[PDB]
């Protein structure tokens, strides 16, 4: 028989399997982009809907 | 003898600086006549032609 989910019944349980990152995930460099705004404002095609 | 190239250029002595024209680069070029608007600072130059 398959194990009853712990939240399904009213007993407390103090040994449980927590998933974890192996190390801090904010450690890396932040993303950065190269925005390059349009050559001529009058030439911009805002149409097409 | 020894002339390397002979070109037919617009005449500087007639199309003088008094008329605004600058023939030094092989084309006429007048400064603030038909300037484009809405563009980056170096982008006026072709209109000078």
């Amino acid at each position: 028989q398959v194990g009853i989910p712990k939240l399904e019944v009213d007993h407390i349980s103090f040994s449980n399997v927590v998933s974890m990152m192996t190390a801090n995930i904010r450690t890396g460099d932040d993303m950065a982009v190269e925005r390059v705004n349009p050559d001529d404002v009058r030439a911009i095609n805002i149409r097409n809907a | 003898y020894g002339a390397a190239v002979v070109n037919i250029d617009l005449n500087r002595d007639f199309f003088d600086t008094a008329t605004g024209i600058d023939l030094t680069k092989g084309i006429p070029l007048v400064q603030d006549l038909l300037v484009p608007i809405g563009v980056t600072a170096g982008a006026e130059q072709s209109a000078e032609y």
